[PDB]
């Protein structure tokens, strides 16, 4: 079970529908991962993380995980890369379809053998290197 | 900044000067164009309103952020587990009423990532115009110094800080001393350099004296604070 600032059962956690008072179950299922900001989604079955495919992803579906994850109209970049964060599954995205995960589904594998790596605020640069 | 030296324009783009009453106050780091991550106790009552506060980017002296220069700040929220006592979940964030302009000296830092495999010991910098001498006055130019991450293990050592490091919490700079932030300093960015990316790791929150061996700089440990942050963030922008 996952508290809320009050628990939820782990199915219904990132499951698209609202069960915390506050929301928090729902407003924390995307996130960007290690150095080359890997995009991840939560999956309520595997109650884990998984990178995104950089099948068929573009830039407003990346716009609407930098919604997601707080930073409004803010977006750099996206392009896709080899992942490094050691998974073995991952979230493939579904044409056919809506909220960014909602739209996933569980795939061992990406066609294109890439994963997204997302950026949304040109941050951490400053006069060297 | 006990041991730094003065910083280049530039150098340090999300360091902003917290302001209240036309005096800096505390430190802040850019993170949006709106939102700046500082420290809880910066902004315990009476501080708590945004009215009392200014910030200023960009400037690297105190005298030169003159009246106009500053961005006044909107909305304060204090991070809803803070303890006054213990200094634990010392984080707040500020919301300027108008947004910054970026460029070559007014930038933001990224905020950390899960996943960034930082070494034990790793080099981090600091920044900020705190006192340059324990129990010594506001510096009038922004400085900035090298600090070692200290692991926690010892941090909670029995001659360091003996268990008062809580896993909020995370410990840099010399165990000899030297080289440490101090008073004014708080709030202010402990920021580390990985793939080619500056990183906030840590917010400036307390510690015994400045600079004194076996008593390192206690941060605010950013990375359990990013899931707050982003909700603050989110909340925000669906308007309240
Ligand atoms: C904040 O103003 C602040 C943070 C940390 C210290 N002490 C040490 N870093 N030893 C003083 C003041
Ligand atoms: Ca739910």
């Amino acid at each position: 079970g996952i508290e809320c600032d009050s628990c939820i059962n782990p199915s219904n956690w990132c499951d698209g529908v609202s069960h915390c008072p506050g929301g928090e179950d729902e407003n924390r299922c995307v996130r960007l991962y290690g150095p080359n900001f890997i995009l991840q989604v939560y999956s309520s079955q595997r109650k884990s993380w998984h990178p995104v495919c950089q099948d068929d992803w573009n830039e407003n579906y990346g716009r609407a995980a930098c919604r997601d994850m707080g930073y409004k109209n803010n977006f750099y970049s996206s392009q896709g890369i080899v992942d490094d964060s050691g998974s073995t599954s991952f979230m493939k995205l579904n044409t056919s379809a809506v909220d960014i995960y909602k739209k996933l589904y569980h795939s061992d594998a990406c066609s294109s053998k890439a994963v997204v790596s997302l950026r949304c605020i040109a941050c951490g640069v400053n006069l060297n290197d | 900044i006990v041991g730094g030296e003065s910083a280049l324009p530039g150098a340090w783009p999300w360091q902003v000067s917290l302001h209240v009453q036309n005096v800096h106050v505390c430190g802040g780091s850019i993170i949006t164009p709106e939102w700046i991550v500082t420290a809880a106790h910066c902004v315990e009552k009476p501080l708590n309103n945004p009215w009392h506060w200014t910030a200023f980017a960009g400037i690297l002296r105190q005298s030169f952020m003159f009246y106009g220069a500053g961005y006044q700040v909107e909305k304060v929220i204090s991070h809803p587990n803070y303890d006054s006592k213990t200094k634990n979940n010392d984080i707040a964030l500020m919301k300027l009423q108008k947004p910054l302009t970026f460029n070559d000296l007014v930038k933001p830092v990224c905020l950390p990532n899960p996943g960034m495999m930082l070494q034990p010991e790793q080099l981090c910098w600091i920044s900020g115009w705190g006192a340059t001498e324990e129990k010594g006055k506001t510096s009038e130019v922004l400085n900035a110094a090298k600090v070692l991450l200290i692991e926690t293990q010892r941090c909670n050592s029995r001659y360091v800080y003996d268990n008062l490091i809580t896993p909020a919490m995370i410990c840099a700079g010399f165990l000899q001393g030297n080289v440490d932030s101090c008073q004014g300093d708080s709030g202010g960015p402990l920021v580390t350099s990985k793939n080619n990316i500056w990183w906030l790791i840590g917010d400036t929150s307390w510690g015994s004296g400045c600079a004194k061996a076996y008593r390192p700089g206690v941060y605010g440990n950013v990375m359990v604070f990013t899931d707050w942050i982003y909700r603050q963030m989110r909340a925000d922008g669906e308007f309240v």
